[PDB]
RNA sequence: AUUUUU
RNA sequence: AUUUUU
RNA sequence: AUUUUU
């Protein structure tokens, strides 16, 4: 109805008044390259909202499959990802000599422990969520010669079973995911832990989903001239992980009620 | 002028921090001054009180200096709604904790 | 694919009409829904369908008991307070404590004082002693909707105990309602 | 050409540089919800003109048909708006005995007379409009006794015959709308009178488009005994009405030059 | 999504709402005649630039062909354009007698020559432009009675030959495009030029492109009686012409390195 | 439907090209085009069709009239004024208001007063002693077109009454147009 | 047709991506490509193709002559200077003006200058006394690009000459490169 | 890598 | 008024 | 120039 017209009512008129020599005016109208428009860009749990955007830039013939076709670096391009459920050394105790049946070797606060340390793979992450959903596959390995024997309880204690702990009688522990490791015939034990609790997850840097333990089936029977130092090692790895609450470094959240 | 809003689910500690790892948004005043923040649920359960912990922590610091002219206000007024969202739902009728008039 | 508006950047004066279920999402966000009970429980029918305390009376002669039936702002029911006007079916629980008699139990929304006085066809329903009932009471209003709000907003209860002896004691009343139809939601209440 | 290229400028790159985990940007431009346009409202003679409008709003599923579906008031939907042609009484006047013929029993200022009072279904509208055009439904009526005789002249007269009325001859008036009444005979009289000037419009609250009147065709030959006080009522009824110049309450406007 | 729908969120709720009678409101919504657009216009090497432009206007029903109909002007329309072109008097010297052979009778400064005075057909145009580059046709007339007798040499000299003619041997400049006139067998001749430099364009107001001379082949053989006043006149008419360079008016301007 | 454009809401400075025939609404109403007479009245060839008082002249000898013709500023001709060219065929009505004689009458657009001097071939059309005609002078104009306004916009008139005796006289002359060719419409006339 | 873009209206902030061959018009011009030569002298590889001057060294003994190779911040060469990464041959001129002798030339971008001690596997070719070659060099680089920058972008090169008396002399280096790959022009350089 | 030339 | 339940 | 009228 007007105000843009200013095209085709130049282009035309000297289109209409024009000689062998052509016309002598050419007019465009069109919308500018500014225009009223908002742009919106979604990160991981981000959202920039900007109402004055610009048109964005780049170099030139740019490549951004950002894959180095070199593999200077030989590892799987998943491999930073994978890092944190990576194996890892949990815990080493002394299995010390004339230690009654029942006797706890040595525990581990699950989950929290693989983030025992800064230089667990899994502390780096660990710290910037405070809910954990994850499975365990544990490896309890204890070496001792041929000469002695014995044999230790390696069982997943739930928190519920840590918990009331005393209230329950050992021997009957056979019924948790075990490995009565009979020494002099086994040096590891393998146990795979799915995510066990009464809530969908769990407080990260929290002792919840229970903890591993190593108990004493039966004491070692060292003979005299061998050897009486005997390691039990805990190492753990993660079936799969799962980070989700945000929250600030290492801070202390509560998912629980 | 910009303004970023962030939001730590579940946090209980009332203290200014760094929002780069929190739910954000950043708004930027144009013609729609009306930004919003989603928060997925986040509880250790299937299904969380209604009254006991905390949503989390909301913070909305100064990202960019609120600037003016002349004819322009040195300072705005703000706004903050809350509803919920289209996933919402409730569970298990309980007694009351207040008295309505 | 997904637009800004969607995104968080919208205006509020942009709101009309009432009732716009837009969905948010950003990167790896989406609504989820997921259920946890065979039913829901925000149902109107559902969640109204459950009984709460409303008042007691003690009495002690054969006395009649008119109260001006009106929505909690107590419990569960305060959800109603939500809306502006009502109508439908009304369950009235009433608990009739004594030792030996009948208590009479009728409603009506008529407010006149003196179309009660005798009872005849208000729904005399008969609770003997130490019983209890429930009688639904149908939308005989004179009004097409019922304010929510108002002291009367529920029609009257009437209660005329037949005693036998020197026996007395106490009523208890609770209700609820059967399928209710709420309309026109109004702000939000404020507390005490 | 640029301005609005934030949204594929950002959305394919990253599409161009995602992993198996997709990818880690997502961004949408377009236009705001409150774009540059004009909204126009026109209602009875009235357009409203705003340049910033805004998204008009309504109640949870409103159903604006208006119309009581239980028709607690049994009548018909357009009653009020066909009240105003409603029949009224526009006089009553008593046939004083002894008048010889020709005298005029009683008139009626047409169309004026129809707003006679703020008591006239008509009155209402008929003050905020300067110009009429209506048709007319006399009823006459004349009630006496069977011992009693006599006879009315009921007649419409247009402006011109009022202006010039002593100049016309009395038993010549049954060239205009009439209805010799013998009494005794008929009790009441009809007419219908439709829109009679030499104007297209008349203008509301005048005595143009002439006026009714009743004449003594024949004196009352009222017996010894039989009653003498005879009342003559002129009803009337809008076969259809007209309003349409607007003006202020009840203020003379001149439509005419 | 919102901010526009003013229009059928009014529109409709009446035509949801509307009786008998009709809606009784009618709401639309649409973009203001002012825009926000760009205007572009171009004319001869110009650029007008507007962000800020309105509906153009013109007179009813115009015509703007522009060509009277009636020719109240024959000529050829374009007559103004190829008016510089035109042929016109570069020069008249008079052949004194006793002038040996190899005498130079008249030169002519090609091709701002053709710019010589302000009263130059192509002196207009050639003010508003540095660069030439065009084609000529030239026309030497020498008249004499028949019993005189005599012959003169019209040749064509670029700038190679101007510069370096000492150097050169005269009686080989038949080399050149010539033209021998024998006297008393021609009064004019005729030589078409073109374009001929070691540059593409050559600069206006510059006697580059060589220059246009009238030697003396033999003297003039004046009998007695015969009269002895005889006249060289160089007539110039331009082939093709081509000013590109803009300039300001009469400015020198290099378009050498 | 009908745009915002329509309703009133506008830009004067979107208005070029002159002669936009938009249409203005609003509810209950619309352009009614009704005709009382079977024609127009505003047509130029219709209004202009109908002559108009120039000026009247007294005459005593035999001697010539000449006088300028132009547009009225004073008739309903004055509705000519709008306009800024003219071009077509001049009705001119003369009346010859004398006792015994003739009335020579001729035409021209011709400036120069000498080629009037004789009337040879500028129309010496003769009207009797109190008779009067009506002569249609054709655009014998030099000029293409005749600006509207000029004190002689319209050709020069010529009156030479041949006189017998003493008899004298008056000639009246009123004039109109046949079909008239008006262009470019300038602004309105200002009043004296 | 043509936009009002393409006419000179534009936007410096809507400039990105880097490489937009935009036209520009207005009436009476057009962009013309008109060729002189067969080809082109812009494309990188005939541009670098020709060599350019480096350095001298004036030899005495049989010693050897390392020197990190660089581009020119003075020759046509210095249109590389406009890059910011390099990769591809390397074609090193090398004159060796001596009456009697032999010139070992060798070039490598280890930085070590242990490995050239030796010279085993460093391209020991040999120009005779009196001579000049041009030897291309292989990328045989550590790194997958070479700043374009670096006093040593350009992998070292060494001159071990092997004389016979007490001849002495000097030893005039240009190069040139083969088919250059160059990546993300940086900012033009200032001058001294 | 028609990243010697066609 | 699948405004008991499917 | 249905720039007399249809």
């Amino acid at each position: 109805v007007g105000n843009e017209i200013g095209g085709n009512l130049l282009t035309k008129v000297a289109d209409d008044a024009s000689n062998i020599l052509g016309p002598n005016c050419f007019a465009t109208t069109a919308e500018p390259e500014n225009k009223n428009v908002v742009q919106a860009t979604t990160t991981v749990n981000t959202t920039n909202l900007t109402q004055h955007p610009s048109a964005p830039t780049m170099p030139f013939s740019p490549d951004f499959s950002n894959v180095d076709n070199f593999h200077s670096m030989a590892y799987d391009i998943t491999t930073g990802d994978k890092n944190p459920s990576k194996l890892v050394r949990l815990e080493t105790h002394e299995w010390t000599p004339s230690w009654a049946r029942g006797y706890q070797i040595t525990h581990v606060e699950l989950p929290k422990v693989f983030w025992d340390h800064q230089d667990k793979p899994a502390y780096g992450q660990s710290r910037y969520f405070a809910a954990v959903r994850c499975g365990f596959h544990f490896q309890v390995q204890v070496n001792v010669n041929q000469g002695t024997a014995g044999s230790a309880l390696v069982v997943y204690e739930p928190k519920p079973v840590v918990t009331y702990d005393s209230k329950l009688e050992f021997g009957a522990f056979t019924n948790l995911p075990h490995v009565l490791m009979n020494l002099a015939e086994t040096t590891q034990a393998d146990l795979c832990i799915p995510y066990v609790a009464d809530t969908n997850y769990v407080k990260t840097d929290s002792s919840d989903l229970g903890q591993l333990k190593v108990y004493v089936w039966t004491p070692l029977s060292i003979p005299t001239g061998s050897a009486n130092q005997v390691d039990v090692t805990i190492l753990g790895s993660l079936l799969q992980l799962d980070f989700q609450n945000p929250r600030v470094f290492a801070q202390d959240v509560n998912i629980y009620d | 002028g910009r303004l970023r809003m962030g939001f730590f689910p579940n946090a209980t500690t009332d203290s200014t921090s760094t929002l780069d790892n929190a739910i954000y948004t950043i708004c930027d005043i144009g013609s729609d001054n009306s930004f919003e923040i989603t928060i997925p649920y986040s509880f250790s359960t299937w299904m969380r009180k209604t009254n006991g912990h905390p949503i989390g922590l909301f913070q909305i610091e100064v990202l960019n200096r609120l600037t003016y002219n002349s004819s322009s206000p040195s300072e705005v007024y703000c706004i903050v709604q809350g509803k919920m969202g289209q996933d919402a739902r409730f569970f298990c009728p309980t007694g009351s904790v207040v008295t309505f008039q | 694919t997904m637009s800004p508006n969607e995104l968080g950047l919208t205006s509020a004066q942009d709101d009309g009409p009432l009732g716009q279920e837009k969905p948010n999402y950003f990167l790896n966000f989406r609504s989820m829904n997921v259920d946890i009970f065979t039913v829901s429980h925000t149902k109107v029918d559902n969640l109204f369908g459950r009984a709460w305390f409303f008042m007691e009376h003690t009495f002690t002669n054969e006395g009649q008991w008119r109260v001006p039936l009106e929505f909690p702002k107590q419990g569960h029911g305060s959800l109603s307070l939500l809306f502006a006007y009502f109508t439908g079916e009304l369950n009235i629980h009433v608990l009739f404590l004594s030792e030996r008699g009948f208590l009479r139990v009728a409603h009506t929304y008529d407010t006149s004082n003196d179309r009660v006085n005798f009872l005849s066809s208000n729904g005399v329903i008969t609770v003997p002693a130490g019983e209890q009932m429930t009688l639904s009471a149908p939308y005989y209003s004179n009004k097409p909707l019922r304010t929510v709000r108002d002291n009367n907003s529920l029609g009257y209860l009437m209660c005329k105990p037949f005693l036998t002896g020197t026996s007395t004691g106490k009523i208890e009343v609770y209700l609820s309602l059967r399928c209710p139809n709420f309309f026109f939601p109004l702000p939000a209440p404020k507390v005490t």
